[PDB]
C-alpha cells in the first residue's frame, strides 16, 4: 500500500537535507565556530579588511577582544 | 437599479474584473483616509543613513543641545510608543 | 502582524546605525593616518627611484590648487603588489 | 585576474565585429548573446550589480528572445552559404591580427593615454565610500520615483504609444 | 607646478586600539556619549578643513579617550563584556537581536558600578 | 578604464559598419543596431559608476527602453515586408526610383 | 572545502531527481490504483540507474545539438547556488533576479532546437511553448516584485528573518495561488504540458538531459515556494531543523504537482493564454498596487541594511 | 487607425519636438527625436501597400543610425566633462558627428538620397508633416549650439545640397519629389547662414513652411501628383492658379514676392562676414529651382493642356474642402515683403 | 536654452541634474564636486568666450580630477624606471612595498 | 572566483555526460505570435521601470512614489484593455 513510497521519500529527504547542514558546518569549520560574515555594503567589508589587517595572521576569523 | 442589476450580473459572469477594480479603488483611496500614513515619511526621515555633522556656538541659538543624551533636541518617542 | 514586525525591524536598524554613527569618527582618523603614511612611503621611495633623471620633481602636485585631494587607490597601492591592488578593487565585488 | 576588464572588452569587441561581418543570423545571434553576457560582466566587475542583472533579465530574456522568435517565424536561411561563414571566419582572423598588432603599435606612441599596459590593473576604481551605505546603482535607478520623474513618465508614454503603434502597423 | 606638504611616518605614530569590529560595535552605544565631545570636535575640524594633514592633533586625543574608556571597561565588568562579543560575533551581520538577555546584564553591571 | 572604453567605442564603430554595409538581409542590420545600443548603455553606466554619480543613472534605462521599442517597430516593418513580398531580402526594394 | 560543498550541492540533488522520477511513477500508480515499479530492486530503487544506463546505451548541427541541453542543465544547476539552507552557499543581493534570468534563458535552447529542425511541425510547438513560457515568467517576476516590498531588499536571507514570527501565505495568498501555477508553465508540467501532448527532435542522451533539468527546475521552484511563502523556523542553533522543515515542505509541494498531473486534463493553448491575459494579469497588477500602498497607509515600510 | 490611436499618435508627434526644444538635456532631445520617428512611421505606412512599407523601412533605418550616432556624441561628452550638455570645450570630432547625424536626419546632402523615394511613396497629408514638423527639433538642437560649430563643413554641406537638389529638380516630374528637392535646397540656405545669425534660419524655415503647406493643401485637393495631372486644374477648378503661380515664383525667390527676402538678408550677413564667394554660388544656383518652378507655372496657368472629357461630369459637381488658412498663408507669403523689418 | 518654458514657470524637470555636483539622493557627493563648484562659479555671471579663456586654471584642474591623464603618466614613468632599475640590478624593494608590513 | 568555479564545474559535468552519451555506444506567419512577443517586451520594460521600488520606497516623497506607481500600472492596464477590445487576445483567424 501507500507505505511503499518511503524508500524514495526518505531518500530524497536526506539528499535534500545534506546540502544545508553541509554548507553550515563547513563554513563553521573554516571560520572557526562562527558563521561566514556577509557584506551587503562597503561598511562590513571595511570591518572585515580591518580585522584581516590586525589579525596578525592575515585572516579575519580571529576576534581579539581586550588583550591587544 | 441598472447599476445594481449590472453588478449582480458581473458578480457571477466575470468577477475577476470586479475584484481587480475594487482592489484598485481601495489602493487609490485608503492612503487619503488612514491616519498612519505620514508616520512613514517621519520614520524614513528619522533613519540616519549618514552622519549628522555638528555646528559651532558663536551665537545664542538655544534650541540645539550641547550633548546627544540631553533633551533639548527633536524627539521621536512616539516611535517606541507606537 | 507584518506591520507590527516591520516597525520593530526599523527600530533595530536605527540601533545599528547609531552604533555606526558613534564609531565613524575613530575610523575616519585611522583611515586618514593610514593613507598619509602610505603616501609618505610612496614618496620616500619615489625619491631614490627617480632621482637620477633630469628636470623631475618630488611630490609635484599636478594641480595648481593647494587644496587637499582624495588620492586614488592607483596612487596609493600603485607600487604594492597585484595582491593588494585587487584585494582593494574586487573585494566587495567578488563575494567577500 | 588583473586583465579581467581588458579581456571582457576584447570579447565585446569581437562580438560586435562578428555582427558587423554579417554572418548567417543563426551564428550571429550567438555572438550577440555573448556580447551582452560579457558587457554585463564588465558592468558587474565595475560594481553595477543592479544594472547587470537588469540587462540579463531584459536584454536577453526580453529582446533576443523575440529577435530569434521573429527571425525563425519570418525568415529562411536560403543557401547563401557558399562557404561564406568559412571565408568571413578567416577574414575575422585577419582583422583580429590587425587589431592585436594595432594595439601593440599604439602602446608605443601613446603610453599614459589610450592604454597603460605596464599597470593595466590600476585605474578602474578611483575613489569609494569605505564607510558608506546606500551607494549602489539601485538608488540612482530608483531616483525616477522621487526626482527625475520625467524619465519615468516619458518611458511610460513611449510604451503607451508603442502598443498602439505596433497594432496599427501589423494590420 | 607646486610642491605638496606631508607629515612624516616617524610622527603621527600613536598606539592604536587594534580591537575587533565586534567589540567596537558592542561597546559603541556607551562610547556614543562617553568620549563624544572629542569625536564631535574632530568631525567638525574635518568637515570645516579638508586638510587631514591639519586635523591630526584631534585624532590622538580621540584614540587616547577610547583607550582610557576600554581601560575602565577592562577594570570593571570584563567577563560580561567578553561573553557579549563572543555571542555577537557568532552571527553573520552581528545584530543586536540574538543577544538581548546577554546585554541587559552587562548594562546593569556597568550601571551599578558606574 | 580607458582601454576598455576605447574598445567599446571600436565595437560601436564596427556595428556602424555593419549597419552601413549590407549582405542581403535586414535582421543583420537591426541586430547591429542592438549591438550599438548595448555598447552605449554600457559606456554610460560605466561612466556613471566610475564618477560615483547616481542621479545620472536613469539615462541607460531610458535609452534601453527606447531602443527596445525602436527595434520592435523595426521588426514589425520587416514582418510586413516579408508578408507582402515573400521574404526579407533587400534587393526587392527597387521601387520608388521613379 | 569549496569543491566539497559544490559536490554536496550537486551530487545529492541528482540523486534526489532520480528518486523523484521514481516517486512520481509510484504515486501516479497508487492513484491509478496500481503499484508501480517494485521489481528491479527493493521497492524500485534501481529503475533510475537502469534508465540512465539504457539511455547512454542507445545510439543516436552538433553546435546546437550540444549547447542546448548543456545550457539548460547548467542553468538549472546554477539556480541552486544562492539558496539559503539556512546559510547559503553564495549570498547574493538580487539573488532572485539572478534566479529569474537563469530560468528564462532555457527558452534559447527550446528555440535553437526548432530553428535547427526544419520540421514546420516542430517550429509549431516550439513557438507555442516558448510563448506560454515567456508569458508566465512575466507574472512569475511580478509576483516577487509585489511581495518583496515586505522586505526592502532583493536578497534571499532577509526572507527568513522576516518570516521569523509569521509566514508569508496568510497574506499574499492571492499570489501563492498563482506562483503555485506559473511554476506549472515554465516547467511545462500539467495542466500545461501540451508541449509534450501534441506530437506528430530529442535523442536519448539529450532527452535525458532535458528531463534532468525539467525535474531539477521542479524541485527548485518548489523550494523557492517553501522559502518565500512558507517561511521555515530559523532558530539559529538549529540550521539542521531549518533544512529539515524545508525538506518536508519541498516534498509536499513536489507531491502536489503529482496529485495534479494525475487528476486534471490539459489546457487548450488558446484557453491557456486567455487564462493568463484575462484573469491573472489584471489581478496581478492590482495586487501589486495593493502591496505598494500597504506600506504607505501602514507604517510597515521595511529597511535596507 | 481608429480615433483613439489617431489622437495618441498626433499627440506624440506634437510632443516630440516640444520636449526636444523645451528640454536642456541632450538625452531628452534624443528622446523627442525618437518620439517623432516612432509616432510618424504608422502615418506613413497606414495604406499598408508595398511602397509605403519600403519607404518606412528606409526612413526608420536612416533615422535610427542617426539617433544612435547622436547618442554616441552625448556619451563621449559625458565621459569628457561630466555634464549632459554641450559646452565650448568638446573635441570637434564630436560636433562633426552630431552634425553628420542631424543632417542625415534632416535631408541635407549627400545624406539626402532617401528623401525623394520616401516622399514619393507617401501620400500628401503625411509628406507635409515629414517636411514641416520633423525638421524643427533637429534645428533647435543647432540653434542651441551654433557658436562652436565647424563653418567649413557646414558650408560645404549646404552648397552641396543646393547643387544636388537643383540638379535633381530639373528632371523630377513627380511634384512630391520636386517639393522634396526644394526642401533640401532651402535647408541648405539655412545651414549656410546658421552659425552667423540663427533667427535667419528660423525665418527661412517659417517661410518655406508657409509656402509648402498651402501647396500641399492644393494637392490634397485633387490627389494630382504629376504635371500632366495638375495641368487639368484650369478645367477642374480654375481658381487655385492665381495663387499657385505666385507661391511657386515665391519659393523660387523672385524679388517682389517674399521668398526673395531670406536669400537677400542671408547674402547680406555672409557679405558682412566675408563669404561672398559661396554667397555668389548660392545666388547663381537658386535659378534652377526658379526654372523648374517656372516650368510648372507654364503647364498649369500660362498655357492650357488637353483635358479629359469626364471632367465635365466632375464640374457638374461641387467641392468645399479648401479651408481659409490656405489662402491666408498664401497671401501672408506673397504680399508681405513691405514687412521685413517687422519680421527681423 | 531655446524655449524657456521651464524658467517661465519657475520649475525644473531635467535641469536639476544636468551636471555632476547636483543634489545626489543620500548626500553621497561625486568625485570632482569641488572643482565643479569652482568652475561653475567662475563661469557664472559671464557668458562663454570670457570663460573659455579666464577659467582654464579652474577647468584643467577639473578635467584632471576627472581623468588624471597627468597622474597616470607620472605613475607610469615611475614604474618604468623602477622596472629598468630592478633589471640592471640596482634596486631592492623594501618590505612595505614588497609584500608585508605592520599595519593598523 | 567562486561563481566561476561553480559554473565551470556545472558545464564540465554536463559535457562529461554528453561525451558519455556519444562514446558509450562504441512556414507562413501568424501575426498573433509577433503581437504576443511585442506584449512581452512592452511588459518587460515596465518591469525594468518598476523593480526599484524596494529602494524608492524608503525615500521621503511617498506622495510621489505612490502616485507614479499607480500611474504606470493604470496606463499599462489601459493599453492592455485597448488591445483586448481591439482583439489582440482572441487567437481566432
Ligand atoms: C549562465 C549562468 C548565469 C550566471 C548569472 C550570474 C550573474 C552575476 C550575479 C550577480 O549579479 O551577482 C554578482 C556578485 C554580486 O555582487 P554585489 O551585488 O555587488 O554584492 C554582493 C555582495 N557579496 O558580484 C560578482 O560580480 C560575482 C562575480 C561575477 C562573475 C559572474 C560569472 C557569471 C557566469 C560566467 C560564465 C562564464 C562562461
Ligand atoms: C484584499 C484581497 C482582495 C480580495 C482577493 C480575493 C481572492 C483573489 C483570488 C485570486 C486568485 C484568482 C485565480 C483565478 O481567478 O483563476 C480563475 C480561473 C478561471 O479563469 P478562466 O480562464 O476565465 O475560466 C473560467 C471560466 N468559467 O480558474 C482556473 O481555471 C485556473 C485553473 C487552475 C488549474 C490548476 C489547479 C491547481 C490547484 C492548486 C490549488 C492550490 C493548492
Amino acid at each position: 500500500m501507500w507505505f511503499e513510497i518511503l524508500p524514495g521519500l526518505a531518500i530524497m529527504g536526506v539528499c535534500l537535507v545534506i546540502p544545508g547542514v553541509s554548507t553550515a558546518y563547513i563554513h563553521k569549520f573554516t571560520n572557526g565556530g562562527k558563521e561566514k560574515r556577509v557584506a551587503r555594503v562597503q561598511y562590513q567589508w571595511y570591518l572585515m579588511e580591518r580585522d584581516r589587517r590586525i589579525s596578525g595572521v592575515n585572516r579575519y576569523y580571529v576576534s581579539k577582544g581586550l588583550e591587544n | 437599479g441598472r447599476i445594481s442589476a449590472f453588478l449582480k450580473n458581473a458578480w457571477a459572469k466575470e468577477p475577476v474584473l470586479v475584484v481587480s477594480f475594487s482592489v484598485w479603488g481601495l489602493a487609490i483611496i485608503m492612503p487619503m483616509i488612514s491616519p498612519y500614513t505620514k508616520y512613514a515619511s517621519m520614520i524614513n526621515k528619522a533613519t540616519p543613513y549618514n552622519y549628522p555633522v555638528p555646528v559651532r556656538d558663536d551665537g545664542n541659538m538655544p534650541d540645539v543641545p550641547s550633548h546627544p543624551q540631553d533633551p533639548l533636541g527633536p524627539s521621536l518617542d512616539w516611535l517606541k510608543n507606537l | 502582524r507584518m506591520m507590527r514586525w516591520n516597525q520593530e525591524r526599523r527600530r533595530l536598524l536605527i540601533e545599528d546605525l547609531e552604533a555606526r554613527i558613534a564609531l565613524m569618527p575613530l575610523f575616519q582618523a585611522e583611515k586618514d593616518r593610514r593613507t598619509l603614511q602610505i603616501l609618505r612611503e610612496n614618496l620616500e621611495e619615489e625619491a631614490i627611484i627617480m632621482k637620477d633623471v633630469p628636470n623631475w620633481k618630488v611630490g609635484e602636485s599636478v594641480f595648481h590648487t593647494t587644496r587637499w585631494v582624495p588620492p586614488l587607490i592607483g596612487e596609493m597601492y600603485g607600487l604594492r603588489t597585484k595582491e593588494e591592488m585587487s584585494n582593494a578593487n574586487f573585494g566587495f565585488t567578488w563575494y567577500t | 585576474m588583473n586583465n579581467y576588464i581588458f579581456v571582457l572588452s576584447s570579447l565585446f569587441l569581437v562580438g560586435c565585429l562578428g555582427l558587423a561581418l554579417k554572418p548567417s543570423l543563426i551564428y550571429g545571434g550567438l555572438g550577440l548573446i555573448v556580447s551582452g553576457f560579457v558587457g554585463c560582466l564588465m558592468v558587474l566587475g565595475f560594481g553595477g550589480s543592479f544594472l547587470g542583472l537588469m540587462v540579463f533579465l531584459i536584454y536577453l530574456g526580453g529582446m533576443l528572445v523575440v529577435f530569434g522568435y521573429t527571425t525563425a517565424m519570418a525568415t529562411e536561411e536560403y543557401p547563401e552559404t557558399w562557404g561564406s561563414n568559412w571565408l568571413i571566419l578567416g577574414f575575422l582572423v585577419l582583422g583580429v591580427i590587425m587589431e592585436v598588432f594595432l594595439i601593440c603599435v599604439l602602446n608605443y606612441y601613446d603610453e599614459v593615454g589610450v592604454i597603460n599596459l605596464d599597470g593595466l590593473g590600476d585605474w578602474l576604481m578611483y575613489e569609494v565610500d569605505d564607510v558608506g551605505v546606500m551607494l549602489e546603482g539601485g538608488i540612482g535607478v530608483a531616483a525616477m520615483y522621487s526626482c527625475a520623474t520625467w524619465m519615468m513618465v516619458v518611458a511610460g508614454w513611449s510604451l503607451f504609444a508603442g502598443i498602439f503603434i505596433i497594432i496599427e502597423i501589423t494590420r | 607646478p607646486g610642491i605638496v606638504e606631508l607629515p612624516t611616518l616617524e610622527e603621527l605614530k600613536v598606539e592604536e586600539v587594534k580591537v575587533s569590529s565586534a567589540v567596537l560595535k558592542a561597546a559603541a552605544h556607551h562610547y556614543g556619549a562617553q568620549c563624544d565631545k572629542t569625536n564631535k570636535e574632530f568631525m567638525l575640524c574635518r568637515w570645516e578643513e579638508k586638510d587631514p594633514r591639519r586635523c591630526l592633533k584631534e585624532g590622538k586625543l580621540v584614540n587616547g579617550c577610547a583607550l582610557n574608556f576600554f581601560r575602565q571597561i577592562k577594570s570593571h565588568c570584563a567577563e560580561p563584556f567578553t561573553e557579549y562579543w563572543t555571542c555577537l560575533d557568532y552571527s553573520n551581520m552581528q545584530l543586536f537581536r540574538h543577544c538581548r538577555q546577554q546585554q541587559a546584564k552587562f548594562d546593569q553591571c556597568v550601571l551599578d558600578k558606574l | 578604464m580607458p582601454s576598455t572604453f576605447f574598445n567599446l567605442t571600436m565595437a560601436f564603430s564596427l556595428s556602424l559598419l555593419g549597419t552601413l554595409m549590407f549582405r542581403s538581409h535586414l535582421m543583420s542590420t537591426l541586430l547591429c543596431l542592438e549591438g550599438m545600443v548595448l555598447s552605449l548603455f554600457i559606456m554610460t553606466s560605466v561612466t556613471s559608476l566610475n564618477s560615483n554619480s547616481m542621479s545620472s543613472m536613469p539615462i541607460p534605462i531610458t535609452i534601453l527602453v527606447f531602443a527596445a521599442c525602436e527595434a520592435a517597430v523595426g521588426l514589425a516593418l520587416l514582418v510586413k515586408v516579408s508578408n507582402t513580398y515573400g521574404t526579407d531580402y533587400v534587393q526587392n526594394l527597387n521601387l520608388l526610383q521613379c | 572545502m569549496f569543491f566539497i560543498n559544490i559536490l554536496t550541492l550537486l551530487v545529492p540533488i541528482l540523486i534526489a531527481m532520480a528518486f523523484l522520477t521514481l516517486v512520481e511513477r509510484k504515486i501516479l500508480g497508487y492513484m491509478q490504483l496500481r503499484k508501480g515499479p517494485n521489481i528491479v530492486g527493493p521497492y524500485g530503487i534501481l529503475q533510475p540507474f537502469a534508465d540512465a544506463m539504457k539511455l547512454f546505451m542507445k545510439e543516436p548541427s552538433m553546435s546546437l545539438f550540444i549547447i542546448a541541453p548543456t545550457l539548460s542543465l547548467t542553468l538549472a544547476l546554477s539556480l541552486w547556488v544562492p539558496l539559503p539552507m539556512p546559510h547559503p552557499l553564495i549570498n547574493l543581493n538580487l539573488g532572485i533576479l539572478f534566479i529569474l534570468a537563469t530560468s528564462s534563458l532555457s527558452v534559447y535552447s527550446i528555440l535553437w532546437s526548432g530553428w535547427a529542425s526544419n520540421s514546420k511541425y516542430s517550429l509549431f510547438g516550439a513557438l507555442r511553448a516558448v510563448a506560454q513560457t515567456i508569458s508566465y515568467e512575466v507574472t512569475m517576476a511580478i509576483i516577487l516584485l509585489s511581495v518583496l516590498l515586505m522586505n526592502g531588499s532583493y536578497s534571499l536571507q532577509t526572507l527568513i528573518t522576516t518570516q521569523e514570527h509569521m509566514w508569508l501565505l496568510l497574506p499574499a495568498w492571492p499570489m501563492a495561488m498563482m506562483w503555485f501555477i506559473s511554476t506549472l508553465a515554465e516547467t511545462n508540467r500539467a495542466p500545461f504540458d501540451l508541449t509534450e501532448g501534441e506530437s506528430e527532435e530529442y535523442a536519448a542522451g539529450p532527452f535525458a538531459l532535458f528531463f534532468m533539468a525539467e525535474y531539477t527546475n521542479i524541485i527548485l521552484m518548489n523550494a523557492l515556494t517553501t522559502i518565500i511563502f512558507l517561511g521555515p523556523l530559523y532558530y539559529i542553533n538549529l540550521p539542521e531543523l531549518y533544512s529539515t522543515n524545508f525538506m518536508m515542505e519541498a516534498l509536499l509541494l513536489s507531491s502536489t504537482f503529482l496529485w495534479i498531473r494525475a487528476s486534471y486534463p490539459r489546457f487548450r493553448y488558446d484557453q491557456l493564454m486567455h487564462l493568463l491575459w484575462k484573469n491573472f494579469l489584471p489581478l496581478t497588477l492590482a495586487l501589486c498596487m495593493w502591496h505598494i500602498s500597504l506600506p504607505i497607509f501602514t507604517a510597515g515600510v521595511p529597511p535596507y541594511m | 487607425m481608429n480615433p483613439i490611436t489617431l489622437a495618441i499618435i498626433y499627440f506624440t508627434i506634437f510632443l516630440g519636438p516640444v520636449i526636444t526644444m523645451s528640454s536642456t538635456n541632450l538625452m531628452l532631445m534624443w528622446v523627442g527625436l525618437e518620439f517623432s520617428l516612432l509616432a510618424i512611421i504608422p502615418m506613413l505606412i497606414n495604406k499598408k501597400n508595398p511602397r509605403s512599407t519600403e519607404a518606412a523601412t528606409k526612413y526608420f533605418v536612416t533615422q535610427a543610425t542617426a539617433s544612435m550616432i547622436i547618442l554616441l556624441a552625448i556619451v563621449l561628452n559625458y565621459k569628457q566633462l561630466g555634464t549632459w550638455m554641450f559646452q565650448q570645450q568638446t573635441n570637434g570630432l564630436i560636433l562633426n558627428m552630431t552634425l553628420m547625424a542631424l543632417s542625415m536626419k534632416l535631408g541635407l546632402a549627400p545624406f539626402h538620397f532617401w528623401l525623394p523615394e520616401v516622399t514619393q511613396g507617401i501620400p500628401l497629408h503625411m509628406g507635409l508633416i515629414l517636411l514641416t514638423w520633423q525638421k524643427i527639433a533637429p534645428l533647435s538642437i543647432l540653434i542651441q549650439i551654433y557658436p562652436l560649430l565647424n563653418s567649413t563643413i557646414i558650408l560645404m554641406l549646404a552648397i552641396t545640397s543646393i547643387f544636388m537638389g537643383a540638379w535633381g529638380g530639373l528632371n523630377q516630374t513627380q511634384m512630391r519629389k520636386i517639393m522634396a528637392y526644394s526642401s533640401i535646397a532651402h535647408m541648405g540656405w539655412m545651414l549656410a547662414i546658421l552659425p552667423y545669425n540663427p533667427s535667419l534660419t528660423l525665418l527661412n524655415l517659417m517661410i518655406y513652411i508657409i509656402l509648402t503647406a498651402p501647396m500641399f493643401m492644393a494637392l490634397m485637393l485633387n490627389n494630382s501628383m504629376t504635371i500632366n495631372s495638375i495641368s487639368l486644374l484650369w478645367n477642374k477648378t480654375p481658381a487655385m492658379l492665381t495663387m499657385i503661380s505666385l507661391m511657386l515664383l515665391s519659393l523660387g525667390g523672385l524679388p517682389p514676392l517674399t521668398g526673395f527676402l531670406p536669400k537677400w538678408i542671408i547674402i547680406t550677413e555672409l557679405m558682412k562676414n566675408n563669404c561672398l564667394i559661396m554667397a555668389t554660388l548660392m545666388a547663381m544656383m537658386a535659378l534652377l529651382n526658379l526654372f523648374f518652378y517656372t516650368r510648372l507655372i507654364y503647364s498649369t496657368s500660362l498655357t492650357m493642356f488637353p483635358t479629359n472629357n469626364n471632367s465635365k461630369m466632375m464640374t457638374h459637381q461641387t467641392k468645399t474642402k479648401p479651408n481659409l488658412m490656405f489662402s491666408t498663408l498664401a497671401i501672408m507669403s506673397t504680399m508681405t515683403l513691405p514687412l521685413a523689418p517687422q519680421l527681423i | 536654452p531655446f524655449l524657456d518654458i521651464q524658467k517661465k514657470l519657475g520649475i525644473s524637470l531635467d535641469r536639476h541634474f544636468m551636471f555632476l555636483s547636483a543634489e545626489q539622493p543620500y548626500k553621497n557627493a561625486a568625485r570632482c564636486h569641488a572643482f565643479e563648484k569652482e568652475w561653475i562659479e567662475c563661469a557664472h555671471g559671464i557668458g562663454g568666450t570670457r570663460a573659455k579663456k579666464e577659467c582654464k586654471i579652474e577647468f584643467d584642474d577639473f578635467e584632471e580630477c576627472l581623468l588624471r591623464y597627468k597622474t597616470m603618466r607620472r605613475m607610469h614613468d615611475i614604474k618604468k624606471q623602477r622596472e629598468k632599475l630592478m633589471k640592471e640590478g640596482k634596486y631592492t624593494p623594501p618590505p612595505h612595498h614588497s609584500g608585508r608590513e605592520e599595519p593598523r | 572566483m567562486n561563481l566561476y568555479t561553480v559554473i565551470f564545474i556545472n558545464i564540465l559535468l554536463s559535457l562529461t555526460l554528453i561525451l558519455v552519451a556519444f562514446w558509450l555506444p562504441q512556414l507562413p506567419f501568424s501575426m498573433k505570435f509577433f503581437l504576443v512577443a511585442i506584449t512581452f517586451l512592452l511588459f518587460d520594460l515596465e518591469i525594468a521601470l518598476l523593480l526599484p521600488l524596494p529602494w524608492a520606497i524608503q525615500t521621503i516623497k511617498t506622495s510621489t512614489m505612490m502616485i507614479m506607481a499607480f500611474i504606470l500600472v493604470t496606463i499599462l492596464s489601459l493599453g492592455l484593455a485597448y488591445e483586448w477590445t481591439q482583439k489582440g487576445l482572441e487567437w481566432t483567424e
